[PDB]
RNA sequence: UAGCGCCGGCCAACUCCGUGCCAGCAGCCGCGGUAAUACGGAGGGCGCGAGCGUUACCCGGAUUCACUGGGCGUAAAGGGCGUGUAGGCGGCCUGGGGCGUCCCAUGUGAAAGACCACGGCUCAACCGUGGGGGAGCGUGGGAUACGCUCAGGCUAGACG
RNA sequence: CCUGGUCCACCCGUGACGCUGAGGCGCGAAAGCGUGGGGAGCAAACCGGAUUAGAUACCCGGGUAGUCCACGCCCUAAACGAUGCGCGCUAGGUCUCUGGGUCUCCUGGGGGCCGAAGCUAACGCGUUAAGCGCGCCGCCUGGGGAGUACGGCCGCAAGGC
């Protein structure tokens, strides 16, 4: 909640291609060929983002973290894994949330086979099963690590690069559900509700954004919690 | 609760090596008859499974239309496709003058007086869509002074 | 014409008891109290979807058929009351009712309508004292429909108007049984009549 | 050069607000001036305003949008659904005071030029003059 | 006195027998070559009814000559290309005129018909009375935003 | 050597002098016609050899008109972007031709690809519009009959409109 001077790193978008016209407000000019964005709207859109946040995080709401640009995986994984928050890491299944009845149909076999691994039954049925149930199991504690948590729709879903997410972006919107993001330069800001024009290929920028998110969340439902273990994953 | 009526039912043919395979297809109005309508389009390899699916997809696809004395507030001429719709108000004691699909939309969506015309393509696929949007794009005058508020 | 022949098959076919016999169809002999599909050999059958056209020309038929009026008198009617201002259907039903025979009818001096076309056509029937014997004829509120005195002697109307007391009369409609007469006070209302037919059917039937 | 102004003017506005542009700017003539403040008095427009541009007049029609809407297409609706010229140069449409089109049963706007200036449909009507139909707007 | 058409889909009304790409039906799609709701007959049904069908013709549906109200990359349809005559169309500002445009008053718009109200033949058809209308054109007066014209000015089009 | 078009920079000059365009007029690939010339290669017709059931073809050996030039005719086409001309408006990315400039790049004109909004029946189009508009010309109104018949105009004819 006190970032404003030590975003370093943030204001770094893409090159001068690969951008999107409709990000033009969010721009400060162009250094050297790459666009830079405008310290001011973000944190001007920081403050209603944050306070949207901040206000379904008081009533309970669920948040979906969606990150798979392989930049951001390992820091979700955790920030996500902090206040119980679910999240998608390895890759967005197409239908989590508009076929979501099917995917918690997996998450049934998921924890029944869990169950099996917990039993006496492991045994019986000879190696042939011991071996595919337990590559079965490893897969989907694979794709659907954080997306067990979710027992019904959830409330907001979090993006970290809505143009590599665009699928679940989509999702949210047919289904009516807020959009929170991390937008870049190579972004269209109209599909995105709460908008954070930020940087999503540093490290440093998700970790900070993702971080004081977190923070905030846990902030609103009151114990402030130390601060999160991902700076060593700076690595 | 909600009223149900299907517009038409068809049945398509793909090729197979060895002969044609049939799959149904049918249009389904859903409309309490208060000012709320739906619209959905099934296909099933059997003809009540493809009913009840369009009764389904029209559940799922809602409008709300702004009746105002059992008529429209405005008239309307919407293109889908190639198809075109006419709407316009009448006034009480006239009836609903329309095709079968424009009749049985607005009549679950509680219109009792309106005058209508298909031109164009008279598909009645392509006709139920563009009087699905017809009622869609219907705006009242608390509407437009809405958004002329500034 | 007036159709003339079996009427409870048609009590039969609309699918709603009728009342074209008067009396006989309220005892259990209307046979569609026994008998309520209609006729013919594939009357039991089970019946298909019926289109648009058939529930609109049905529902005009049943219309039509209760009033006992021709096709040619039923279309005239239909197309002076669209031709004037106001609702359609209450219009057309209030002309309906206003046709001398079907006056005769609700004032209960004929226990059916037809029996009342032959009460009227036989001169049975006085319009403000003047006999008229049209069925056709339109009554006007204010009018007086009274009895023939030469007719009051019969025994027709010695049993209809002995039946008639305690009985009530339609709200636009008064009758004094001693005098044999009655007075037409109002056009009826749609709430007025206990039709089972939906007007905006037949509107939509002749708006082919 | 130009062939019609006024139908030019429209279709920048047109074409401006179909990608949602913030405002837009018509070369500067008293005519569309005083459309423009039908316009502006109608509420179809937050305003217009006097500029200019590099040696010539301009006029900076700001344009009006609705509130940005849920579910896919965030799009907010449009304030002007539609506006279309109808007395063309070539074919020139003029109207009686009984021939003054409703538009849209009331909730539109038809603009009028008449012998008391650029007036609009109830406008026209309540003065009781008729004159060249220049558009419909609604 | 009750008759006439229809009963495969459009389109309201289904069975039996005969027939076997024969005899035939058919407005369009089409039906008949052994078990035809389509032919023929019967029973039954549907629609009208002193009428019911057929044919012809007109308008309609037909937005299918598109003023309202269509089109031309591949469905019918951009001329092989240019120069350019008549014609059609005409950037910004001021003024005069008032031809187009608009407004007021007035005359004209016979009667019958059409619309509305009341009334006369027992109703109705038919008829009478009264009322209401109305585009267009003539005249007098007025308005000048736009189109027009005349006079002047500007430089964003055009040319140099 | 003679000559047309066109683009950019300066903001210099005129001061609406503009757009389109029924007719008219001119241009108009190839083939074809006339007169004269030329004629290496190629090559309709044709002369043969093969192949084939036959081969008036494909394949092979020859070969005339023609292709070529001058002058004069002919007016056709898948004469094609199967998209008339002009102007204004409406995201960009990339490749390229050609100018100008503070020469990472910007700006202007032209040729390509991918794509916003939008359009389209779809394919696809998408600042080189098939989008949004305006002006003007041409043309369409089911298929066959038929681009035929008659008539007219044009042409030496073939034939064309
Ligand atoms: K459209
Ligand atoms: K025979
Ligand atoms: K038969
Ligand atoms: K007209
Ligand atoms: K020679
Ligand atoms: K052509
Ligand atoms: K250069
Ligand atoms: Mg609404
Ligand atoms: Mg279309
Ligand atoms: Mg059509
Ligand atoms: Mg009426
Ligand atoms: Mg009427
Ligand atoms: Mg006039
Ligand atoms: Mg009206
Ligand atoms: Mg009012
Ligand atoms: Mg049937
Ligand atoms: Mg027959
Ligand atoms: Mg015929
Ligand atoms: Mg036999
Ligand atoms: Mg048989
Ligand atoms: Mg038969
Ligand atoms: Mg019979
Ligand atoms: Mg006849
Ligand atoms: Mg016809
Ligand atoms: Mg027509
Ligand atoms: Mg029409
Ligand atoms: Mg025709
Ligand atoms: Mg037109
Ligand atoms: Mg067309
Ligand atoms: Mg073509
Ligand atoms: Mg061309
Ligand atoms: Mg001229
Ligand atoms: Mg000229
Ligand atoms: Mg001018
Ligand atoms: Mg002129
Ligand atoms: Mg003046
Ligand atoms: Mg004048
Ligand atoms: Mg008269
Ligand atoms: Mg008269
Ligand atoms: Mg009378
Ligand atoms: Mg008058
Ligand atoms: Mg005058
Ligand atoms: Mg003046
Ligand atoms: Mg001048
Ligand atoms: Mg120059
Ligand atoms: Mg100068
Ligand atoms: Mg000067
Ligand atoms: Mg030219
Ligand atoms: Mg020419
Ligand atoms: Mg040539
Ligand atoms: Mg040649
Ligand atoms: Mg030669
Ligand atoms: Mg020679
Ligand atoms: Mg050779
Ligand atoms: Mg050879
Ligand atoms: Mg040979
Ligand atoms: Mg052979
Ligand atoms: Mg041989
Ligand atoms: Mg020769
Ligand atoms: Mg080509
Ligand atoms: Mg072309
Ligand atoms: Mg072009
Ligand atoms: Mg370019
Ligand atoms: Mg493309
Ligand atoms: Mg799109
Ligand atoms: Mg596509
Ligand atoms: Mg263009
Ligand atoms: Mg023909
Ligand atoms: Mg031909
Ligand atoms: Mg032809
Ligand atoms: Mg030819
Ligand atoms: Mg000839
Ligand atoms: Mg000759
Ligand atoms: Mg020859
Ligand atoms: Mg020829
Ligand atoms: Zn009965």
């Amino acid at each position: 909640t006190v970032k404003e001077l030590l975003e370093a790193g943030v204001h770094f978008g893409h090159e001068r291609k690969r951008w999107n016209p409709k990000f033009a407000r969010y721009i400060y000019a162009e250094r050297n060929g790459i666009h830079i964005i405008d310290l001011q709207k973000t944190m001007e859109e920081l403050e209603r983002t944050f306070r949207f946040i901040e206000d379904l995080a008081m009533r309970g709401g669920t948040i979906l973290f969606v990150g798979t640009k392989k930049q951001a995986q390992d820091i979700v994984r955790m920030e996500a894994e902090r206040a119980g928050m679910p999240y998608v890491n390895q890759r967005w299944l197409g239908g989590m949330l508009t076929n979501f009845k099917t995917i918690s149909q997996r998450v049934h076999r998921l924890e029944e086979l869990e169950a099996l691994f917990a039993s006496p039954e492991i045994e019986e049925r000879p190696k042939k099963e011991q071996v595919r149930l337990k590559h079965e199991l490893e897969r989907l504690q694979k794709y659907l690590s954080g997306f067990r948590l979710l027992k019904r729709l959830p409330d907001a879903i979090f993006v970290v690069d809505p143009t590599k997410e665009a699928i679940a972006v989509r999702e949210a919107r047919k289904l009516f559900i807020p959009v929170i993001a991390l937008a870049d330069t190579d972004s269209d800001p109209d599909l995105v509700d709460y908008i954070i024009p930020g940087n999503d290929d540093a490290i440093r920028s998700i970790q900070l954004i993702l971080s004081r998110a977190v923070d905030l969340i846990i902030q609103a439902r009151g114990g402030v919690v130390e601060p999160s273990p991902s700076y060593a994953l700076v690595q | 609760d909600f009223e149900e009526k299907m517009i038409l039912i068809r049945r398509t043919a793909r090729m197979q090596a060895g002969g044609r395979r049939f799959r149904f297809g049918a249009l389904v109005v859903v409309g309490d008859r208060q000012g709320r309508v739906g619209l959905g389009f099934g296909k099933a390899p059997e003809v009540p499974l493809a009913v009840q699916k369009a009764g389904y997809y029209a559940r799922r696809n809602m409008v709300e239309v702004p009746l105002q004395n059992g008529t429209i507030p405005h008239e309307i001429e919407v293109e889908f496709g190639a198809s075109k719709i006419v709407l316009k108000p009448a006034a009480p004691g006239t009836g609903v003058i329309a095709g079968a699909v424009p009749r049985a939309i607005l009549e679950l969506a509680g219109v009792t007086d309106i005058l209508t015309k298909e031109l164009g393509s008279r598909n009645p696929i392509n006709i139920a869509y563009a009087t699905m949007e017809a009622l869609r794009q219907l705006r009242t005058k608390a509407d437009v002074e809405r958004l002329r508020k500034g | 014409g007036r159709y003339i022949g079996p009427v409870c098959r048609l009590c039969r076919r609309e699918g709603v008891k009728l009342y074209l016999k008067g009396e006989r169809c309220y005892s259990p002999k209307c046979a569609m109290e026994r008998r309520p599909y209609p006729p013919g050999q594939h009357g039991q059958k089970r019946a298909r979807r019926p289109s648009d056209y058939a529930v609109r020309l049905r529902e005009k038929q049943k219309l039509r058929r209760i009033y006992g009026i021709s096709e040619r008198q039923f279309r005239n009617l239909f197309e002076e009351a669209s031709k004037k201002k106001g609702v359609t259907g209450s219009v057309f039903l209030g002309l309906l009712e206003s046709r001398l025979d079907n006056v005769v009818y609700r004032l209960g001096f004929a226990v059916s309508r037809r029996q009342a076309r032959q009460l009227v056509r036989h001169g049975h029937i006085t319009v403000n004292g003047r006999r008229v014997d049209l069925p056709s004829y339109r009554v006007r509120p204010g009018d007086e429909i009274a009895v023939a005195e030469k007719s009051r002697n019969l025994e027709l109307i010695r049993q209809n108007l002995e039946a008639m007391k305690g009985r009530k009369v339609g709200p636009w409609l008064s009758l004094d049984v001693e005098g044999m007469k009655g007075k037409f006070l109002r056009l009826p209302d749609r709430e007025d009549l206990a039709l089972p037919v939906n007007e905006q059917l037949v509107i939509e039937f002749y708006s082919r | 050069m130009l062939t019609d102004p006024i139908a030019d003017m429209l279709t920048r506005i047109r074409n401006a607000t179909r990608v949602y542009k913030e405002s837009t700017d018509v070369p500067a003539s008293r005519f569309k001036e005083e459309i423009l403040r039908i316009l502006a008095r109608e509420g179809f427009i937050k305003g217009y305003e006097r500029v200019d541009v590099d040696g010539k007049p301009y006029l900076r029609v700001y344009l009006k949008y609705g509130p940005r809407r849920q579910g896919p297409d965030p799009r907010p609706e449009q304030v002007i659904h539609h506006i279309r010229r109808i007395s063309k140069p070539g074919r020139r449409v003029y109207v009686g005071v009984k021939e003054i089109p409703r538009v849209r049963r009331g909730l539109g706007i038809a603009i009028l030029s008449t012998s008391k200036g650029v007036l609009t449909d109830r406008e026209a009507r309540k003065l009781g003059v008729g004159g060249e139909l220049i558009c419909e707007v609604w």
